[PDB]
């Protein structure tokens, strides 16, 4: 799945306008969540290296710091949500269109199927 | 006892000789049992009835489950998980009811070799008859499949036993 | 004295508030396994007269 | 209601109060081993009266109390056989209990641990009467992997001496080559039987093979001392007098000879295991006398005397007469 | 103890895996610094190519 | 926690099966049906494959 | 504080060697004897006689009474084996062998 | 000291490979392993043949 | 699942935000509360499994293990609190971070719906064990012992991320519920036969196997105290598990191909056990104990018959508290000794006696003394392997024999005898000490009362 060539695609759209009809993650989403968890593991790191007191030096750098982080998670989230979901279409837009590739396997109960039994012994 | 149902664990009636003192000499195994039992047996009893009246002030029941009957793994489909999942779980409980039933066979036959003593091999021959089948027919369908034991597996087993059945069958026919 | 043990023993109260977190986590995700909620072929089973769902 | 089970389990009860109380204050005062002689010999004139009831009546019982684990068709609970073996073995194991004890307040009255002695002699006690009581093969091996255990702590008594460590270790070696043969009839039992409970086994088994009944024999030389693995018991004597006269002499030592009367019924229906019990028994009585006729240790003169009194119990054995070895034991 | 666990099955997998990767890391980290070599190894290869994968 | 673990409720389900065991043996034995069948799946429902080799 | 020169090290093939690690091993040069040269590793570890430490005089003062040992002197590469709670090789009466013959 | 070290770690790097070495460590290294996997592998055979013909009488055994 | 989850991960910051002198008091309360919540999970089914989520689930194989895991820590706290007394807080804090850590991974392994899951995991594992082994160790050959363990296990275990993605190439799936449901038979082919090599030999490394055990003396001998318990207790049983979870996929393959690991298995218990009768050392005498209780569990994962399968749950989880007792046994000797070596301190039952006492108890339950869960499990494997072949038996002897032999060998060479006349530094055991020898035996002794909560979900 090279996705680079889809017909229609704006080149440097980070979301297109289509996009736009699918739900945005939710502000409580888990991976925001880990996203902010990255941020303040930066803050700590950060007071660390410059020798500072790492749970309490500066308050207002950590919080810059967990607020860009969820901002870029949120967006990246809304990408990736949006890519998967082009994904999903176009697959499935490809069965439909071209059904002697995907026929309808015939239902088959185990009772009329016969399965070679190997013995543990 | 009502506790458990007589049918199921049968019994003999019990027979029991009677006493006979050939001589006039006091035997010590009267005297000793009557003071055994004036001594444990009346305190123990006062005992379990002051308890049985404090459990009758106090009452409460419990209801033994009970299952529906779900298609078996021949009806369902190559794929379909769901009704294979309700397949294996009932098959895994008709499995484990017959672990016990072999279980409650195993136990009427130990009764048997204790009570019937020293004929214990010809008066448990029906006993050992019922379990000789009871083992026949729960070993046929268990016996090889091991651990990671399946549906599909006891299934198959079955099918090809019957297979072979079907085989030796038509030849003997047209033998 | 209050507000003076606070500062040296509010660390104890961390372990249970993580534990009530997950329950409360525990259930949140049950909530998203309903699909086959009194649908399996096992226990279908009629509503009672002031029951809504069989579980939570 | 029929005092016999509530009295052949109130025996091996109360012979265990002594350890629970191991922990209180009677421990660490000088009364101790009066409290546990006085335990045993009220367990004894307890014990009398089951081998009464039994003496008029002939009366038999199995007690199956306690379920344990149940695996598959298989299963598992804590289960006394009290037959005619076990009524009659338990009033003079206790009786011969007694007597030791009493000797021994007597014998170890300047060893500064006499109530860990006492204790060790009321644990070794216990487990027997656990082997003898045994009606599952777990059970059984319970009490013989106590009895062991016990026998190797009582030996090196002394640890102090280096020749006590030695015994006790051979005791072990044979003990473990004896029980090998043990553990070989329990998997064939419980694989071709489907069980290990006694009843079970008798039934299913109306012609015996060769393999279970060789480990049971393998069992019962290594736990009898007989002529392959003889030698750990004339080696135990390193420890107290009141230990190799209660333990290596009597009580313990005869517990191969009594595992082979336990099977009884299998051992009757085989020729071949026969023979071999009976030639075994004479080797090891003839070898056993022929070295104790010259020894000057009286200790070591009478213990090869007992190990020729065991070998001539599996010659009683290999005749097919269990009982008659029972008396003799 | 000696014969297999502290000699020969330490002689199989580590200690051989240790003197093979000695031996290569010594061999193809020993180069002088002369770009004459190194540029002759590269007409080779770009020759090798050319004849091998077409 | 040995206390907690000694009251476990039975979701083993070893009273249920020894229930379900006691009640198809009383049933089966009165029927005359001979215990437990050979056959874990009824045959009438299997289709096997014919050779006719 | 033992230092790089107290430990064992490879076969000694050259006499001073040979002498310093007699030295090493806190005994004589004439009574020091390494193990035969083979590709078991016994490397410069001297090979005292395979006596046990049982028929060792029970009378002397040693430093371990009960292993029969003294402080600095030279261990046995086998001494484990031989602790007295193990097999000795303290002579008998009878003959190895016609002990053999005889119980055989 | 020394006795602990040359025990423990003196060994390898006084190993040399020589044919007593070779053939002694290849013999006590793999002439066991191919002993039982000969018995082992005989034995089923003999049993699974025993099986397939049906000539093993193996009632009553329900536990594996 | 998250309830046992959540609160491991909050041990972080309670441990970090702690007063300096107030660590070891409140990272072993939580962690014990936190075990005794791991309880819950006991309460398995007859049915399927306990199927939180997606994500996690629980088994009757993986209970005991959870609950095995929670409980050591505790125990590996009150272990080090002894060896670190004179170090900095930083680092001591560092040291309870990385076995919270450790713990977390474990836990998170043992429930892992899905194979990759378990796979990152099992491999997550590596990295605290490494640095705890290679940082907090006492001899120069602690880096030589960490880099054997790390290469092994990873030489061992690419292989099996290969195979596991090309599974889920092929099947389309990795979940375990759905492996179970939809698996099919393995035909005898060359390319089947790699693919069960590389799903096996992962697992066969960490148990480890008698040619593939190398690692594991260093890495025990030259580990802390609660490294050496964390190795011997639960890392080691992490194969186990993975083969159980991962054989279901293999068969029929199995029976031809389990052959070459039976032998290996089979003659390295006795290779083991008597090597266990010639040693200069405690802990490696401890470890090659283990790596022989390992290879009988390694033959009982190999035949694969219920009653196998039973075994080697039972005989995993006494062995992981039998090996821990003893190591601990080991440390509490070699912290008055510093040599660690068994022939120099002698005759410990005069100056210490309930010590003694606990080493009695412990090499007993190490010998398999019934009715303890070692004998359970020993004699459920026995048997199985018994059915399996009638010549089994005769090794299994040996080793039961060799076993007893060596555990009573190393209970009279330390604590009877003659105590050694120049040591005098040995003080009376400490509560510490004497606590930590009762809190690992008496859960064995409480267990065999109800074996069946250990004996797995084939039971
Ligand atoms: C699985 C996911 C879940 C867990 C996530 C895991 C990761 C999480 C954390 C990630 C990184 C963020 C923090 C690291 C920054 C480093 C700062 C530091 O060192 O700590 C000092 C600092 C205390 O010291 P200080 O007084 O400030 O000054 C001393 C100097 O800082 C320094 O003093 P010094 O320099 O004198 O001391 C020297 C020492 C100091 O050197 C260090 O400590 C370096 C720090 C570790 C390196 C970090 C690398 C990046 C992160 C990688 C994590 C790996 C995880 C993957 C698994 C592999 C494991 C390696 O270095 C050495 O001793 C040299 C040798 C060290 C031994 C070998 C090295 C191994 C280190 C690997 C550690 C991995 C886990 C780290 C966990 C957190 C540790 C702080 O620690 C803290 O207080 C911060 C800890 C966290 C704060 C918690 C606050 C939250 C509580 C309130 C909120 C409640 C939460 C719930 C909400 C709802 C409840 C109501
Ligand atoms: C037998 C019935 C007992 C009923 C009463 C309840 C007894 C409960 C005891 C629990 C175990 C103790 C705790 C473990 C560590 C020790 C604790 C401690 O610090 O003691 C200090 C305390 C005071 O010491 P001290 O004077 O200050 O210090 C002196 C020196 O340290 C010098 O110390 P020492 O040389 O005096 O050493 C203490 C003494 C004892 O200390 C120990 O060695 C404790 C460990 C012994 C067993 C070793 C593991 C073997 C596997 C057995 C698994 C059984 C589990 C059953 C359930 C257990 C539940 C917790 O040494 C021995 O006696 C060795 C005994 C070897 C027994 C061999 C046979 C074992 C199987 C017997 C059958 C068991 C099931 C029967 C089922 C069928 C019939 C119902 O001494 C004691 O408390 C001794 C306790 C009495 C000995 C009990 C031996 C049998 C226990 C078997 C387990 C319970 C069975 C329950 C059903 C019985 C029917
Ligand atoms: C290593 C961790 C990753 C961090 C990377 C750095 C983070 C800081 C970057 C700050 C924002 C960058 C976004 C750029 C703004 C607009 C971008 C937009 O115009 O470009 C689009 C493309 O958007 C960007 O490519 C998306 C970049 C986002 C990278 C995040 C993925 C990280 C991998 C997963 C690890 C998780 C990291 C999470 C912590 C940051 C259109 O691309 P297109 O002209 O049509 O085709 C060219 C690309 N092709 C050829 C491959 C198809
Ligand atoms: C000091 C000298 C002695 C003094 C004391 C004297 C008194 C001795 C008595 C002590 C033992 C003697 C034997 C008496 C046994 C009676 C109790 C027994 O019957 O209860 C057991 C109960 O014990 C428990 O089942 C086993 C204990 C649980 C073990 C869990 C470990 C604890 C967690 C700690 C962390 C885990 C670490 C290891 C990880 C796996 C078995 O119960 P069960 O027959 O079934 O059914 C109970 C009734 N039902 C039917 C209503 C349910
Ligand atoms: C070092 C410490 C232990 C490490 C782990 C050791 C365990 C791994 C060893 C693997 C076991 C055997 C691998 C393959 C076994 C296949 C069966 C074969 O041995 O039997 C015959 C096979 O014949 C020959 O063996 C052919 C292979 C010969 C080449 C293999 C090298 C032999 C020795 C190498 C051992 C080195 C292993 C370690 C490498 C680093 C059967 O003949 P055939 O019917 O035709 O083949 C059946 C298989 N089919 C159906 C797929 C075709
Ligand atoms: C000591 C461990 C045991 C080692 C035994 C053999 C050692 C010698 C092998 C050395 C490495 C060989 C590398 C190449 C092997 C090629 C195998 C292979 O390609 O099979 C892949 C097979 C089929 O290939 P396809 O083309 O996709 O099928 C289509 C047609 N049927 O698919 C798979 O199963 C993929 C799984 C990966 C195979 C694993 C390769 C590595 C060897 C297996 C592990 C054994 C060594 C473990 C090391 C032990 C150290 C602790
Ligand atoms: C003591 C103080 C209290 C005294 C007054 C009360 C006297 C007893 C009254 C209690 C009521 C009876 C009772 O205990 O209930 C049964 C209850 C068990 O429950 P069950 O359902 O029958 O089986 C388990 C599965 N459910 O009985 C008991 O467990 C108590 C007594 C059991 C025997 C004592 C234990 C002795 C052996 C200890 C274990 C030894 C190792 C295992 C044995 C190996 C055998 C292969
Ligand atoms: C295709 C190529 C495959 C390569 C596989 C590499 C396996 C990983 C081991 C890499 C080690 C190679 C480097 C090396 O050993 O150097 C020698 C080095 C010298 O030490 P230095 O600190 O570097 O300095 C010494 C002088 N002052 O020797 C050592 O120390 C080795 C100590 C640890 C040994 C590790 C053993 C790892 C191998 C175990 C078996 C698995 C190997 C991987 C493949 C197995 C095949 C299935
Ligand atoms: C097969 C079994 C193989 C034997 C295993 C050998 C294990 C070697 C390691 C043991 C440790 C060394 C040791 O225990 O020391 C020997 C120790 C000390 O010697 P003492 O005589 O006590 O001297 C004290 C006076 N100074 O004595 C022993 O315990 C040695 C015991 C070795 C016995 C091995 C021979 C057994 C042969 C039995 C064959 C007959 C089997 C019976 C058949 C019955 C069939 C119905």
């Amino acid at each position: 799945t090279m996705m680079s060539g889809r017909p229609g695609r704006v080149p440097l759209q980070f979301l297109p306008n289509e996009a736009r009809s699918l739900p945005p993650p939710k502000l409580t989403d888990p991976r925001l969540v880990y996203m902010g968890f990255l941020g303040y593991c930066s803050g700590l790191i950060d007071n660390a290296i410059r020798r500072r007191p790492v749970v309490s030096a500066g308050l207002h750098r950590q919080l810059l710091y967990v607020t860009s982080f969820v901002f870029f998670g949120y967006y990246l989230l809304k990408r990736q949500d949006y890519m998967y979901a082009l994904r999903d279409h176009d697959m499935f837009a490809y069965v439909k269109s071209h059904p002697e590739d995907f026929p309808e396997k015939d239902k088959k109960t185990y009772g009329e199927i016969l399965e070679e039994f190997h013995p543990v012994r | 006892p009502d506790s458990w149902d007589k049918d199921v664990y049968p019994e003999p009636p019990r027979r029991t000789p009677a006493p006979a003192p050939q001589t006039s000499l006091p035997n010590p195994v009267t005297y000793l049992t009557k003071i055994f039992d004036l001594l444990v047996d009346r305190p123990v009893t006062l005992a379990r009835e002051f308890i049985e009246q404090q459990h009758a002030k106090n009452r409460y029941y419990y209801y033994h489950r009970e299952f529906r009957r779900v298609p078996d793994i021949t009806e369902c489909e190559e794929k379909d998980i769901l009704c294979m999942f309700e397949a294996e779980m009932q098959w895994r409980r008709d499995y484990k009811v017959d672990q016990e039933i072999v279980n409650i066979i195993q136990e009427r036959l130990k009764a048997c070799q204790q009570r019937e003593g020293e004929s214990y091999r010809q008066n448990c021959a029906k006993e050992l008859e019922q379990f000789t089948q009871v083992s026949k027919a729960f070993q046929d369908r268990y016996s090889d499949l091991g651990a990671h034991y399946s549906a599909r597996k006891c299934l198959a087993k079955q099918k090809q036993r019957m297979l072979a059945e079907r085989k030796a069958a038509k030849e003997a026919a047209a033998a | 004295n209050v507000l003076q043990i606070v500062r040296d023993h509010w660390v104890h109260i961390l372990v249970p508030v993580g534990f009530v977190f997950g329950c409360y986590l525990d259930r949140r995700s049950d909530e998203k396994l309903t699909a086959f909620r009194n649908k399996s072929l096992l226990f279908k089973r009629e509503l009672r007269p002031n029951e809504e769902v069989t579980w939570k | 209601m029929n005092p016999f089970a509530s009295l052949t389990l109130t025996t091996l009860t109360i012979l265990t109060i002594p350890i629970m109380m191991s922990n209180s204050n009677i421990y660490k005062t000088n009364l101790y081993p009066n409290y546990v002689k006085t335990t045993v010999s009220y367990a004894f004139t307890l014990s009398l009266v089951p081998l009464l009831m039994f003496m008029h009546t002939g009366q038999e019982m199995i007690i199956s109390n306690w379920h344990w684990m149940t695996l598959q068709t298989v299963e598992l609970s804590l289960s006394f056989k009290m037959d005619y073996f076990s009524v009659m073995f338990i009033p003079v194991a206790l009786f011969v209990t007694w007597s030791i004890m009493e000797f021994s307040m007597w014998y170890m009255h300047s060893d500064p641990f006499i109530n860990r002695f006492f204790k060790y002699l009321l644990l070794f006690l216990i487990t027997m009467m656990i082997l003898v009581t045994a009606n599952n093969l777990f059970q059984l091996f319970i009490g013989w992997e106590g009895v062991g255990i016990m026998s190797f702590l009582l030996i090196g008594w002394w640890h102090g001496r280096t020749d006590a460590n030695t015994a006790a270790l051979q005791a072990i070696l044979y003990n473990r080559i004896g029980d090998i043969g043990f553990v070989l009839s329990m998997a064939w039992f419980l694989t071709h039987s489907n069980a290990w409970d006694l009843q079970q086994i008798f039934m299913l088994n109306n012609e015996c093979p060769n393999m279970p009944l060789i480990g049971l024999l393998l069992a019962a030389a290594g736990k009898s001392a007989q002529f392959g693995l003889h030698p750990w018991l004339p080696s135990a004597m390193e420890g107290p007098t009141p230990v190799s006269a209660l333990l290596h002499s009597s009580t313990m030592v005869v517990a191969g000879v009594f595992l082979l009367i336990r099977f009884y019924p299998l051992m009757e229906t085989n020729k071949l295991v026969q023979t071999m019990t009976l030639c075994l028994g004479a080797i090891t009585t003839l070898f056993t006398a022929l070295c104790a006729i010259t020894q000057n240790d009286i200790k070591k003169i009478v213990a090869f005397s007992t190990s020729s009194q065991l070998g001539l119990m599996m010659v009683t054995i290999g005749i097919n007469q269990p009982h008659l070895a029972f008396l003799h034991i | 103890s000696s014969l297999l666990d502290l000699i020969w099955l330490e002689t199989i997998l580590p200690k051989t895996t240790s003197f093979i990767q000695m031996k290569m890391s010594i061999m193809v980290s020993n180069q002088k610094g002369l770009i004459k070599l190194y540029f002759l190894s590269f007409l080779i290869t770009i020759m090798i190519s050319m004849t091998l994968f077409n | 926690g040995s206390t907690f673990v000694a009251y476990l409720p039975d979701y083993r389900m070893q009273e249920w099966a020894r229930r379900e065991a006691e009640r198809l043996v009383k049933y089966r034995e009165a029927n005359g049906l001979p215990l437990m069948e050979s056959n874990c799946f009824d045959p009438n429902k299997i289709q096997l494959p014919e050779d006719e080799d | 504080h033992v230092t790089k020169d107290m430990f064992p090290g490879p076969y000694p093939k050259t006499p001073e060697e040979r002498a310093a690690a007699a030295k090493k091993y806190n005994m004589r040069v004439e009574d020091y004897e390494p193990y035969p040269d083979d590709g078991m590793g016994y490397g410069d570890y001297p090979k005292l006689p395979d006596r046990s430490q049982q028929e060792r005089d029970p009378w002397y003062d040693w430093d371990h009474p009960d292993l029969r040992l003294n402080w600095g002197e030279p261990i046995h590469w086998d001494l484990d084996m031989y602790i007295r709670n193990r097999v000795d090789t303290s002579p008998t009466p009878v003959s190895w062998n016609t002990m053999c013959k005889h119980l055989f | 000291i020394r006795w602990t070290y040359a025990r423990s770690a003196n060994i390898y790097p006084n190993f040399r490979p020589t044919p007593k070495t070779s053939l002694l460590g290849a013999l006590f290294g793999i002439g066991p392993l191919f002993f039982w996997y000969y018995v082992f592998k005989t034995d089923r055979d003999k049993k699974e043949k025993l099986i397939q013909e049906g000539k093993l009488d193996q009632t009553f055994n329900i536990s594996y | 699942m998250l309830k046992i989850i959540i609160p491991t991960t909050m041990l972080l910051p309670m441990t970090w935000m702690s007063k300096h002198n107030m660590i070891w008091i409140n990272a072993t309360v939580h962690s014990l509360l936190i075990s005794l919540i791991s309880l819950s999970l006991l309460n398995q089914l007859g049915e399927n499994s306990l199927n939180f989520s997606l994500t996690f689930f629980s088994d009757s194989l993986s209970a005991p293990l959870l609950v095995l895991t929670t409980w050591l820590l505790p125990l590996m706290l009150m272990a080090s609190q002894s060896h670190l007394s004179k170090e900095t807080t930083t680092r001591k804090k560092l040291y309870i971070t990385m076995l919270i850590l450790l713990q977390l991974f474990l836990i998170m392994t043992f429930t892992a719906t899905e194979l990759i899951l378990f796979y990152i995991l099992f491999e997550a594992t590596l990295v605290p064990t490494l640095i705890i082994i290679t940082r907090w160790g006492n001899q120069t050959e602690r880096l030589n012992a960490g880099l054997y363990f790390l290469f092994y296990t990873l030489a061992g275990s690419l292989p099996l991320l290969v195979a596991l993605v090309y599974i889920q190439n092929t099947t389309g799936s990795l979940n375990f519920l759905i492996i179970h449901y939809w698996s099919h038979p393995l035909s005898n082919s060359w390319s089947n036969i790699f693919m069960w090599l590389a799903c096996i030999m992962a697992f066969m490394v960490k148990m480890p196997l008698y040619g593939l055990h190398l690692w594991l003396p260093k890495a025990h001998v030259e580990a802390p105290i609660a490294g050496s318990m964390v190795l011997a207790a639960v890392l080691l049983k992490l194969g186990g598990y993975g083969m159980m979870r991962i054989t279901t996929i293999l068969n029929p393959l199995t029976n031809y191909m389990a052959y070459p690991f039976l032998m290996l298995s089979m003659w390295g218990m006795i290779m083991t056990s008597s090597i266990c009768l010639r040693q200069t050392d405690l802990k490696s005498l401890i470890a090659y104990s283990s790596v022989s209780h390992m290879a009988l569990v390694i033959v009982a994962i190999m035949i694969q018959t219920p009653w196998s399968f039973m075994g080697a749950t039972a005989l995993m989880i006494a062995h992981g508290l039998t090996s821990s007792m003893l190591f601990c046994l080991a440390n509490t000797n070699y912290e008055r000794v510093h040599s660690r070596t068994m022939i120099l301190a002698r005759g410990l039952q005069t100056l210490l006696p309930l010590m003694a006492t606990w080493w009695l108890v412990a090499s007993l339950t190490n010998l398999a003394l019934p009715p303890s869960i070692n004998l359970i499990g020993e004699l459920f494997i026995i048997t199985a392997s018994f059915s399996w072949s009638n010549i089994t038996i005769i090794l299994m002897g040996m080793n039961m024999m060799i076993t007893a032999l060596y555990s009573l060998y190393m209970l009279i060479t330390t604590q009877r005898g003659k105590y050694t006349h120049h040591i005098n530094n040995i003080k009376p055991s400490f509560t510490r000490e004497n606590a930590l020898m009762a809190l690992h035996i008496l859960p064995l002794l409480l267990l065999t009362l109800n074996p069946k909560m250990i004996l797995g979900p084939l039971y």
